[PDB]
Parts: C-alpha cells; sequence; structure tokens
C-alpha cells in the first residue's frame, strides 16, 4: 500500500537528508505491503500565509503525520503555532524536531501534539538530583511571570512537597523589567543561601548586573541557572562558577529526523494491521469532519518504543516529553565553560575534573549562612518567667539567695505594661526565672547571642480562621514565629500536632499534664455536674490558648465546650484571684503552674491527678539547622543532673 | 462599524434579513455601521479567507462570532488570527464560548462564558444546601481533567463543612470496543451523589452503561457541568431523568438578542471612550503585511472594554478572556424532559424553587417521622445567621400542611432536631447504608383509632406515607398487628411518681 | 522485655500464630517462626495501619540494647547503625552518646532511674 507522510522544514539542504532517511527507512520494509513517500514545504514571513501552505501541503497528499523544525528565525515562540493549530482541527499527528516552549504540553489546547526533545520546565528534575547529591536544603527560588516560569516553579514545587520540605522563599519579577534592584533585596536577608534563575537573556544579564552591584555574587553563594541563561548577550557579564546544563545534542536538526523518521514507520506498520482503515483526510474545504482514527494513531505513536536511535532509545512521556534525554552539566572557569559530569535524569554521575565555585575556594560550600544575633520571644507565665519593672539606675535591683549566688537576670521590652487602655507604649522591663536560666545555659553552651522581648498580645497562641477568609493565620506568640518575628520561643510552650504540623520542636525537658485547682463535691471530668451545666459549679480556662483546642477536639464534649463559650478570661494569675474571689468554682490548666502556686501561698489544693499528659519543649522554625544541636544540650542537661539542681532552687524551695 | 460572522445554523433566512439596516440595536450611544458575513461548512481555510477580505475591505473595528455547539476546536483558530492582525473579537455562541485558560500574550478575545471554578463552586454551594456531605466522582480520560481533579478538592477544602468524599474514579470510555473494564470499575463503587466530568459525546455511554449497573433509581441524584448536555434545546435518550446541572444567564435568549447584546456591549465600550473625547481608533491594514509590532496608545481601548455595563447586568470582564462574578442559573430535567429553572445565584445567595427535592419518577432513600419527646428528640431554631445547623444535627423541616383544599403552601421552616434516637438513626444510616429526611407529624401525638382511621406515627405508617418511624414508640399487641416493630432498644414500662417524701 | 515484647511459641492448633499477634523469628539459616505481642507491637500495629507501610520484625541475637566496646555496638543499636535495618522498637531509652549515631522519634513512656527496695 502507498502510506504517505509529510514535513515541513527550513533548509532546502536537510530536506534532502529527510527524504535519504525516508528512503532508508523504507529499505528496511519495502514489500508494497507499506511503501512510503515524502513532502516538503518551506517557511514564511507571513503567518497566516504560511497556515495556508500547511493546508494545502495536507491537501496535496492523504498525509498521515507532520514533522516541523525551527527555521533561521529569531521568533522561536509562535513558529510551529500555525502548522499546530490548523493540523490540529483534524487530529493529524504532528511531531517537533526541535521547540522547548512548555506551552505545546497544554493538551487541552494543542490537541495533537508530540515531541523528541524535554521541554524547558524538565530541567528541575535535575535541580532536584543535584540538591539530593550535594544536600543543600535551603533553596530561594527566583523565576519570572511568563507562563514558562510558573510552569517551572509548579514542577519543583511539586517535586518538593512530594517530599514535603517545601521552599524557603519565593519570589517573581515580571518580564520585561529592569532596575529591580528590590527583589535582590528582599532575597538577600535571609539565611538561605543558594538561589535557582530562570528567565530570558536580557533579564538574566539585567539580574547579573544588580547582583553584581549587590556584592551578592562573591563567597559563600551557590546559585545554578538553565539553559537558556549562559547563551547570548547574557554569558557576557556573569560571575565565575555558574552552575548550568546542557542538552545531549540539541540543535542538530538533523539527528533527531531519523528517529522521527524511524518512530512514525514503526507506528503506522502496526496501525495498519487493525480494522478501522479510516484513511486520513483528503480536503482543506467542505470537510468539516475529524479523522475517524486520529486518537488511536495518537495513542500507538505514544506507546511505540525504538531499538537504537542516534540520541539514544525513544521513549514518551504521557504528553509526548523526550523521556530521558541525556544532560551535560557545566561551569565557568575564568570566562569559559567546562564539562563537568553527565547525568541522564535519573541519576549524575561526575566524570572529569574538580569543580570550582564562585569564591574561589575548593570545598563545598553550604548554605544556611548561619546568623548569630537571634531574636527571642516569650510569656509571662510565673513559675518560670517573672516579670518585673527596673531601677531609675538603669539596672533591676539585686537579689542574693541563700545558695550564696545571684539569680541571673535580663532586659526584656515590648509590651504597654498596661494591656486594656494604652494608645502606644513600649517599655523595657526586666526579666528573669526558670526559662531565663535555661537559655543563659544554652547560649552559653552554644556561642550565641539573644535580645529577648515580649509579645504583642498576651495570648499563648492558637490557630484561627477569621471571618470572610479562606486562610488561617496563627496568632499570638505562635504567629510571631511563622511570620518572621521571632528566631526562637524559650517558654512553656505545649507541643501538640496542630503546633507540630507548622513548626518543630526540641526534646522535651519537663513533663507535665493537666489538672484543677480548687479553694480549700469536686472531681475528675466524669460528673453530671460537670457534664451538664448547673450554677452550682462554674469552669473556666484561658482564651485562646491550648486547652481550648483539646475540648473543640472532641464531639462528644461539644456542650461542655459550648459552656466555656459562655465566658473564660483571656488572663494570667488574675485568674488564680478570680478563684480567690469565690468567682470561679475550679480552675484546670497545666500541671506545674498549678502545683507551684498551690504548695506556695496557702488555702489551694490540687483535685487528684493528671489525666492528659504532655511535655514541654522549645520551638523552632521549620528544618532550622539549630534543632539537633539544642535537643543534644537538653539529653546532655537532663544526663548531667543540671536540670535537677535547676529544678530544686526554682520549685523544690517551697512547702 | 463592527461585523457579524454566522458560522452555521438551520435555515439562516431570519438573521440574514434582520441584518438589513441600522435600524436594529438604534439604542446604542454610537452611529452604527453594520455589515453581515456570510460562511459556509467551516474550516480554518475559509474563516481566514473570509476575514482577512472582509478586514482589508471594510475597515472593521471589531466582530462577533455566532457558532454551531459541539465544535472543540474552533476558538483557538479565533485567538491565533485576532493575536496576528490584534483587532478584537467576541464569541456570543455556544461552540466557541467555552473558556481557554492560557491565551497568546497580545490578543483580545473576551469570550462570553464561566470556567470549571465557577460552575463548581455554585455546584457544592447547591450540594451542601440539602444536606448532602458524601459523594463519588467519575472523569473520562477527556483532556483537560486533571484542571477539574484539582479544583474538586480545592473548591471542596475551602468550604467549612467535613466534605467526607468515598472515592474517584478515571474512566476510558469511547467508541464500543474498549467497553470492558470501566463496566467492573463503575460497578463496585457506591455513594447517595455522583459528580461527574465528559463530553457530549461520552455521557451517552456513561449514562447507558451506568443504567446497567443499578445507578439511575429514584436512590441516587447527579450533577454534571455545563460541558455535557451542548444541544440544550432537544436533550436525548437515556439521560436520568432530573440531573442537575449550572448554566450562564441568558440559556433561554433569543440569537438576535444574542447579537444584539454583542453589538451593544461592543458600542458601549465604544461611546464610553467617546465621552472621554479621545477618538476612535482605527483597526490594524491588513493580513498580507504582518503588522503590529508594538501594542500603541490603543491598549486604553481594549481596557476600556471591560467593565461597561448595560441593561443592569454585571458584565465585568477578567484579565483572562472570561466574565466575572456573573448571574448563573441551576437547570434539572422534570419528568417531560425538558430543562427548567430551579435557582439563581444573584449576588451570592442561593435561591431554590424547591424546599424539598422531589425524587421524582429495589431502592434507598426512605423517609422517616419523629416528634418532640424530652430527651429522646429535641426539635430547636437554625443559627442566628448561617442557616446550616450546628454540627452533629440533623435537619427536619416539619410538615404544617394543616389544609391544601384552599390553601397554598404552608412555609416550611428549616428546624434542627438533636437527641438520643437521632443519634440511633445516624448510626443507622452508617451501618445499613440508607438516606432518610425527617419530617415532624402533626395529627396527634403516637396514636389512637377514632373508630377506625389511625393519627400520628402508626398512622403515616399504616397509610404508606413514611417508610419508617423512630422516637418515643412502645409496643403493644393494639398496634403490633397492623405495623411491623424492631428488637427493643430501650426498656420501658408504667411507673407511678409521688409528689416528695 | 516482658511488659513491652512478649516472645510466645505457636500453639499446636492450627499453624498460625493466635489473632492480634505476629509473626517473629529469632535470627542467628534454619528458622524457627515464633510470634511477637506486647505493647510496642501494638503500636508498630497502629503505626503501620496509619502511615500505610508493610513491615518484617526479627529479634537480635547479641547484647540486650547496645554498648561501644571501641566501636563495636551490639544490640538494637548496632543493627540500625550498621545498615542492616531502617528501625528498631522497643524498651530503648533516649540519652546523648546514643542519639549522635542514631536518630529518634518523639517519646511515648517516659521513664527514668529508679530505687527498689524491701518492703
Ligand atoms: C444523600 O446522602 C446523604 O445525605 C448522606 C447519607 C449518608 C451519610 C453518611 C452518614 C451519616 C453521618 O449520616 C455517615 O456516617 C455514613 O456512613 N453515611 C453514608 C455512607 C454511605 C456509604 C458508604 N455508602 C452509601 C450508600 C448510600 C448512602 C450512604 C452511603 C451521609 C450523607
Ligand atoms: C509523493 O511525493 C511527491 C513529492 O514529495 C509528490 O509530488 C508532488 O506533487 C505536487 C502536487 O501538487 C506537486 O506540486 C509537486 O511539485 C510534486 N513534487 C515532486 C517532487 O514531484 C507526489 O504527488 C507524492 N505521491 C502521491 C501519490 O501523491
Ligand atoms: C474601567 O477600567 C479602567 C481601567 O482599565 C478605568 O480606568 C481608566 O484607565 C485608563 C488607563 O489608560 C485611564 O487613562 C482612564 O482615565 C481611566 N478611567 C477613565 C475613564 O478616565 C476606568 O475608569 C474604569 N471605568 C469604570 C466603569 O469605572
Ligand atoms: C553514561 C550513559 O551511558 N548515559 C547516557 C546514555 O544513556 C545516552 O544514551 C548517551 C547518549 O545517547 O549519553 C550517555
Ligand atoms: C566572634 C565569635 O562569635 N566567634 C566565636 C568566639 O567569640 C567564641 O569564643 C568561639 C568559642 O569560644 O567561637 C567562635
Ligand atoms: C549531528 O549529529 C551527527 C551524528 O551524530 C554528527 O555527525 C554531527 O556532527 C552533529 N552535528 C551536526 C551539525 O550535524
Ligand atoms: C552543632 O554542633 C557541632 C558540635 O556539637 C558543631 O560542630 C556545629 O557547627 C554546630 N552547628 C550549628 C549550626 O551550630
Amino acid at each position: 500500500k502507498i502510506v504517505n507522510i509529510g514535513a515541513v522544514l527550513s533548509t532546502r539542504k536537510h530536506e534532502q537528508m529527510f527524504r535519504e532517511a525516508v528512503n532508508q527507512a523504507n529499505k528496511r520494509h519495502g514489500s508494497w505491503k507499506i511503501q512510503l513517500n515524502a513532502t516538503s514545504v518551506t517557511h514564511k514571513p507571513n503567518a497566516i500565509q504560511m497556515a495556508l501552505s500547511v493546508c494545502e501541503d495536507l491537501i496535496s497528499s492523504q498525509v498521515y503525520a507532520i514533522l516541523v523544525s525551527h527555521p533561521p528565525t529569531p521568533n522561536d515562540h509562535f513558529t510551529p503555532t500555525p502548522v499546530s493549530y490548523t493540523a490540529g482541527f483534524y487530529r493529524i499527528p504532528v511531531l517537533g524536531l526541535t521547540t522547548r516552549m512548555s506551552i505545546y504540553s497544554d493538551k487541552s489546547i494543542h490537541l495533537s501534539f508530540l515531541r523528541t526533545v524535554p521541554p524547558y520546565s524538565h530541567q528541575s528534575s535535575v535541580w532536584f538530583e543535584m540538591m539530593r547529591v550535594y544536600s543543600w536544603n535551603h533553596i530561594i527560588l527566583l523565576v519570572s511571570d511568563d507562563h514558562e516560569g510558573r510552569a517551572a516553579q509548579k514542577r519543583l514545587e511539586t517535586l518538593l512537597e512530594e517530599r514535603e520540605s517545601k521552599a524557603e522563599k519565593v519570589l517573581q519579577f515580571d518580564p520585561g523589567t529592569k532596575n529591580v534592584t528590590a527583589l535582590l533585596m528582599e532575597a538577600k536577608e535571609l539565611e538561605a543561601r543558594v538561589i535557582i534563575l530562570s528567565a530570558s537573556e536580557d533579564d538574566a544579564a539585567t539580574v547579573y548586573r544588580a547582583a553584581a552591584m549587590l556584592n551578592m555574587t562573591g563567597s559563600g553563594y551557590v546559585w545554578l541557572v538553565g539553559e537558556r541563561e549562559i547563551s547570548g548577550n547574557a554569558l557576557r557579564y556573569a560571575p565565575d562558577g555558574i552552575l548550568g546544563l546542557q542538552l545531549i545534542n540539541g540543535k542538530n536538526e538533523s539527528a533527531h529526523i531519523s528517529d522521527a523518521v524511524g518512530v512514525v514507520a514503526q507506528a503506522v506498520h502496526e496501525l495498519l494491521e487493525k480494522e478501522n482503515i479510516t484513511d486520513p483526510p483528503r480536503g482543506c474545504v467542505g470537510n468539516t469532519n475529524i479523522w475517524k482514527t486520529g486518537p488511536l494513531f495518537k495513542r500507538v505513536l505514544m506507546s511505540s518504543k525504538y531499538a537504537d536511535g542516534v540520541t539514544g532509545r525513544v521513549e514518551f512521556n504521557e504528553d509526548g516529553d523526550r523521556k530521558f534525554a541525556n544532560y551535560s552539566i557545566m561551569n565557568l572557569q575564568n570566562r569559559k565553560l567546562v564539562q563537568v559530569g553527565i547525568y541522564n535524569g535519573t541519576h549524575v554521575i561526575p566524570n572529569d575534573r574538580k569543580i570550582i565555585w564562585p569564591g574561589g575556594e575548593t570545598e563545598k560550600p553550604r548554605g544556611y549562612q548561619m546568623s548569630t544575633r537571634l531574636k527571642i520571644v516569650t510569656i509571662h507565665q510565673e513559675p518560670f518567667v517573672y516579670v518585673k519593672p527596673t531601677l531609675s539606675d538603669g539596672t533591676c535591683k539585686e537579689e542574693f539567695t541563700v545558695n550564696g549566688d545571684p539569680v541571673k537576670k535580663v532586659i526584656c521590652t515590648g509590651p504597654n505594661d498596661t494591656s486594656p487602655g494604652s494608645p502606644r507604649h513600649t517599655v523595657p522591663q526586666c526579666c528573669y526565672g526558670f526559662c531565663i536560666d535555661l537559655l543563659i545555659k544554652l547560649a552559653r553552651t552554644m556561642n550565641f547571642t539573644y535580645e529577648v522581648h515580649l509579645v504583642a498580645d498576651g495570648k499563648f497562641g492558637t490557630q484561627e480562621r477569621v471571618n470572610n477568609s479562606n486562610k488561617k493565620e496563627w496568632n499570638g506568640m505562635m504567629g510571631e514565629l511563622l511570620s518572621g518575628q521571632a528566631d526562637m520561643i524559650v517558654a512553656p510552650l505545649t507541643i501538640n500536632n496542630e503546633r507540630a504540623q507548622y513548626i518543630e520542636f526540641s526534646k522535651p525537658f519537663k513533663y507535665q499534664g493537666l489538672t484543677i485547682l480548687v479553694k480549700k463535691r469536686i472531681t475528675g471530668i466524669n460528673d453530671p455536674r460537670l457534664r451538664n451545666p448547673s450554677d452550682k459549679f462554674i469552669y473556666a480556662t484561658v482564651k485562646q490558648s491550648s486547652v481550648d483546642i483539646y475540648f473543640r477536639r472532641q464531639v462528644e464534649l461539644s456542650t461542655m465546650y459550648r459552656h466555656m463559650e459562655k465566658h473564660n478570661y483571656e488572663s494570667a494569675a488574675e485568674a488564680i484571684q478570680a478563684v480567690r474571689d469565690n468567682k470561679l468554682h475550679a480552675f484546670i490548666w497545666d500541671s506545674a503552674v498549678l502545683e507551684f502556686e498551690a504548695s506556695q501561698k496557702c488555702d489551694l489544693v490540687t483535685t487528684g491527678e493528671l489525666f492528659f499528659r504532655s511535655g514541654f519543649g522549645i520551638g523552632m522554625r521549620k528544618d532550622s539547622p539549630w534543632k539537633q544541636n539544642v535537643s543534644l544540650s537538653i539529653l546532655k542537661s537532663h544526663e548531667n543532673g543540671f536540670m535537677e539542681d535547676l529544678d530544686k532552687t526554682w520549685v523544690r524551695y517551697q512547702e | 462599524t463592527v461585523a457579524v460572522v454566522f458560522s452555521s445554523s438551520g435555515p439562516p433566512q431570519a438573521q440574514f434579513r434582520a441584518r438589513l439596516t441600522p435600524q436594529s440595536f438604534l439604542d446604542l450611544p454610537l452611529e452604527i455601521q453594520p455589515l453581515t458575513v456570510g460562511v459556509n461548512t467551516t474550516n480554518p481555510s475559509s474563516l481566514l479567507t473570509q476575514i482577512c477580505g472582509l478586514l482589508g475591505a471594510a475597515h472593521v473595528h471589531g466582530i462577533v462570532f455566532e457558532d454551531n455547539v459541539d465544535t472543540e476546536a474552533v476558538a483557538q483558530i479565533l485567538d491565533f488570527i485576532s493575536s496576528q492582525t490584534h483587532v478584537p473579537i467576541l464569541s456570543i455562541s455556544g461552540g466557541s464560548a467555552v473558556v481557554l485558560t492560557p491565551k497568546e500574550p497580545g490578543s483580545a478575545f473576551l469570550q462570553l462564558g464561566v470556567s470549571l471554578e465557577q460552575q463548581l463552586q455554585v455546584l457544592f454551594k447547591v450540594l451542601e444546601e440539602y444536606d448532602w456531605s458524601a459523594f463519588a466522582v467519575i472523569t473520562s480520560l477527556h483532556p483537560g481533567h486533571a484542571l477539574f481533579l484539582e479544583g474538586v478538592r480545592a473548591v471542596a477544602d475551602a468550604s467549612h463543612v467535613s466534605w467526607r468524599l468515598l472515592d474517584v474514579v478515571t474512566l476510558e470510555l469511547g467508541p464500543g470496543g474498549p467497553r470492558a473494564r470501566t463496566q467492573r470499575l463503575l460497578r463496585q463503587l457506591d455513594a447517595p451523589v455522583f459528580v461527574a466530568y465528559c463530553s457530549r459525546e461520552e455521557a451517552e455511554v456513561l449514562f447507558a452503561e451506568a443504567a446497567q449497573a443499578g445507578l439511575v433509581g429514584p436512590g441516587h441524584v447527579w450533577l454534571v457541568p455545563n460541558l455535557a448536555l451542548g444541544s440544550t434545546d432537544a436533550p436525548p435518550a437515556t439521560f436520568p431523568v432530573g440531573l442537575i446541572s449550572v448554566v450562564t444567564e441568558s440559556w433561554r435568549l433569543s440569537l438576535r438578542q444574542k447579537v444584539r447584546d454583542g453589538v451593544a456591549i461592543l458600542a458601549l465600550g465604544a461611546h464610553s471612550y467617546w465621552r472621554q473625547h479621545g477618538t476612535l481608533p482605527a483597526p490594524a491594514g491588513d493580513c498580507r503585511v504582518h503588522p503590529g509590532p508594538v501594542s500603541p496608545a490603543r491598549e486604553a481601548f481594549y481596557r476600556h472594554l471591560l467593565n461597561v455595563t448595560w441593561e443592569g447586568r454585571d458584565f465585568s470582564f477578567s484579565p483572562g478572556g472570561y466574565l466575572v462574578q456573573p448571574t448563573m442559573v441551576v437547570i434539572a430535567l422534570n419528568r417531560h424532559r425538558l430543562w427548567e429553572m430551579v435557582g439563581r445565584w444573584e449576588h451570592g445567595v442561593l435561591y431554590m424553587k424547591y424546599p424539598v427535592w422531589p425524587r421524582y419518577s429495589d431502592s434507598r432513600h426512605l423517609t422517616v417521622a419523629t416528634l418532640e419527646e424530652r430527651p429522646f428528640v429535641i426539635v430547636e431554631s437554625p443559627d442566628p445567621g448561617t442557616g446550616g445547623c450546628v454540627p452533629n444535627t440533623v435537619p427536619c423541616r416539619r410538615q404544617s400542611n394543616h389544609t391544601f383544599s384552599s390553601g397554598d403552601v404552608a412555609p416550611y421552616t428549616k428546624l434542627c432536631c438533636k437527641g438520643f434516637c437521632i443519634d440511633i438513626l445516624k448510626k443507622l444510616a452508617r451501618v445499613v447504608k440508607f438516606s432518610y429526611d425527617l419530617y415532624l407529624v402533626t395529627n396527634g401525638k403516637h396514636g389512637k383509632r377514632v373508630r377506625g382511621v389511625w393519627n400520628g406515627m402508626i398512622g403515616e405508617v399504616y397509610y404508606k406515607r413514611a417508610d419508617m418511624a423512630i422516637g418515643s414508640l412502645t409496643i403493644n399487641e393494639e398496634r403490633s398487628e397492623i405495623v411491623d416493630f424492631s428488637v427493643p432498644f430501650v426498656e420501658t414500662g408504667i411507673s407511678v411518681m409521688v409528689a416528695r417524701s
């Protein structure tokens, strides 16, 4: 049978190579069982006439496919659109010998379209593999607004969220822009120092100029770009040591033609033995129909593999991506590029010389340039953090103890000293006690400097979703860590699942539970006087706290929680006084806070014992590089007996 | 000066004769110079040649394109043309009025239609109205389905209700060769509510195979977006009776009304700029030059073509080429196989014509009855502002139809019941897998026949007005001869409470 | 360890072990399949049910918990440090020297040091 295929090129010389390839592939099977022809057209400066010419090419024969290539024109985006749309009307399968834009993969918009070269989006897999190899976890992603940048970012975020790690910071600048120092300035003020670039050549050059002006291209940094950003005028001026990557043998335009014709022949041979010989559309006018077996031909073509291609084994992705093309790692060794390793998209094999980095050093850089000035946020809790006013001399009055050594103190700022009515006022105070001493030991153990301060609301911190919105932002101290106000939390913070979702803790240093305080029938949470509302006994807690979540996390206790929704304190030891004034019947709260005051002052008793047990722990931002050392210090403190000596000092000196 | 391009229809004489003189649409605040264009059987060559000739001949300041339904790859050609000529377009029609998310950077399309996000939000609004909280998803391998598969989950996350979903299934259904695996996959999935995604050329296969595996009875209910049912005029056979879809406003409008609306919006934008006394910008030259390298100060025109309203209808067009925040209605198939309106979505509040879904026509979805008994079942008032009652509480609209001989309708206020018997009912619904709807009774307390006719709960059960009945109901030999009871779950008797001690 | 990990030989009833127990083997090629029951085993069953993974459980041969005789770590800590296993569940406390080479999750049973005397 006479089987006909088509093609479109621009060489007028490699078209001879196309006809030679189709004849040589006809030498593989030529018993007339199927017989192959070949047609061709050239490109034109006008697009509408180009579409009409592809129309007339299509009518010329009973064509089974189309092969389109990139002409000497510099507008590489729209060049294969007039052939794809027109033929896309009749579901005629097409192939792309060389095109990299990531819009042709949207199968809902270009109905029938394939490829033999991976798009610009697939580089994210190579970047992820390199990150896994070199172990750089804190990354910064700088991208553009054009569809290609969004697609690349979406793929990289898909991988990172598949490992549930996320990105340190994502920031994008609109395309065709200049004098954009603001965004690099915004990205400069973080601990993560590896930045990943993807933009056009001119934008790459502009970013290079700005970054070189901002000193951010020297030592301590590593930033690796794609392939579109080390070509042309962008390659002219760039900092030394920029990692990159190039295709296996792309832009040959004649190596892929043999593979295209081979796979087309392999597909058409398998297609022709099917019952439905619809026979491709004939005519560009009047025929307002589709090809009756176009989808079937595309499906068989997709799942047809090749044995020995000049560019390697050929398979197709779910949309026609090249599926395991090679990749070559690059570098900038003093104004001249070089090959450093070959990665096949699954793994990277360094098969070349050593790689130099921007600072000229030879040892591998690590990200997260660790700061030394850390903010700290805490709350007013009696047994742990005492707040006091300072004197006029500038130092809070000294206070010796029976041991023979003084009590450590520090200066804590932040509040108005009057929560209910305060227009605007921040005052300096003094803080001391248990957690402050623990912070003293921690800081002296791991070489750092602290600047303590207090929260702006007074509540511990609890997730909530305000009305007229779909996003929920944490409130109070817990929010302060996420939004960037603080860096660490040295305070009695309990460890619940909801907190553990977005922050990460150290090992616990004090275990406890929840219990009840009563002024000297009251018992645990089983009595009908408690399960049901009655005026004889009234229970309450502190609003916007953990116990609120614990009592809203249980359907079968709804009514009881509702009771708590009626009235509760946004308070402190003030609640202990409200119990003292016979206003409140009983109190339910953490074990240590109640047990200290009960045995400390007078006339108050703890009811029964604990029922729900939990610990106390330091809070730190997600995957911060300090947690391991903090936990190793806490365990060492537990093993020494220092938390024992510290414990008697502050809690066992009572009764 | 504007152009009209009829693409396909039946007898074309009506509109062609109607396009004679600019006395039609003689209410647009500008001088109108219309020109008509006819088009035979459609194909890229015909469209390209026709509109290029019109542009080169007439100095056309805008085009409107009306097309036949069921065409799939027409709008993209229009987008490419408009990008290459930079003259605006507007397709007020059925076929090409399906949104494309990514467009070419320099075009100006102005499609009139909604996306999957807005339709899904309306579908979930109507889904949440009737307590429906479990459903299955079935999607064909039609492309652009991952967008839908993820929009469903995003919108379900957005809402507050639990939204506990059973399963999601991806079928591959087409010509009747590969039609066996989908049968097994459809065989073993069960749910009260289905949300499906397929084209009109594929619903005829999906529903045909569904009617073979027991999934069309009145127990189940279906919801599909507006991509299917393309021929709203004459619905086909094998479709289920009473499936819910959402359609933008003006689904009943006439073709003449549609072209009137298109010319009206274009002229309104033009005259809106004219009030600024700047200009009436001329279009690009022609197709043979490939002109228009950059965007001149003409870019205001396109922008000024967005906010302009008309006749009290918001026509705010998004930067994505589709109109944002319109009014859209819900339709369903009654027992006449012709669509009918159900409820509008004006300003973001759902209206509904039916307070209770009709379920018209083995089975499921049995009705229940109960009345206040103080610990067992408690009837109260709904939320102060919401109306969707507290979690773990069942809506129960009492029937107060005390008179229907000369009474129109009694307003069934949405109360919500909670308690012990309702908890047992919830457990039974979870275990034995049925569906229910409570409604209080208003003829006697429990039942004591007044000389041969029963009343209350037992009366409702005996006269087959309700399948079940739960509450505070005692077992005797007087009524156990008439209805059928369950093994008792509460021990009771007779007791005598005295005053004090 | 009796409160947490209990080993029982399979009964002569039907070959398989009594339900709510897991097959376990004390490796050393020939094997006899005991089955293990306890507290941490219930925790492991729940974990396998929630994290959607599969497991095989085998007892250790050398010293009970761990030590360092000049880098020769025996026990479960050794079996994890030399990459022959992926977890080690049971009566395994936390201290600074262990956590240097083997990671750890959050605690679920809190212990310490205690003195028992005669009443
Ligand atoms: C119209 O649909 C409904 O309104 C409806 C019906 C039942 C339920 C809930 C039920 C509760 C709390 O009422 C659940 O706990 C539960 O298990 N349900 C059904 C589960 C179910 C399965 C698995 N298969 C089904 C087939 C038909 C109907 C239901 C099911 C939820 C909603
Ligand atoms: C096989 O291909 C050749 C060329 O690829 C076809 O011949 C062309 O036919 C068109 C008809 O419009 C002419 O304009 C070209 O000048 C021809 N080219 C050559 C090189 O002859 C030929 O028609 C194809 N075979 C069949 C059966 O159609
Ligand atoms: C409709 O939206 C446009 C913005 O796209 C509004 O603003 C006009 O923007 C152009 C920008 O080129 C200005 O030069 C005009 O001055 C702006 N407004 C006017 C009319 O002067 C426009 O105001 C909006 N119209 C409505 C209905 O509010
Ligand atoms: C293209 O590939 C062929 C075959 O590997 C090779 O001989 C040739 O050098 C490559 N480059 C060009 C420009 O042809
Ligand atoms: C953690 O502590 C080790 C020594 O215990 C030290 O070498 C390392 O630099 C510390 N890391 C950080 C981030 O402080």
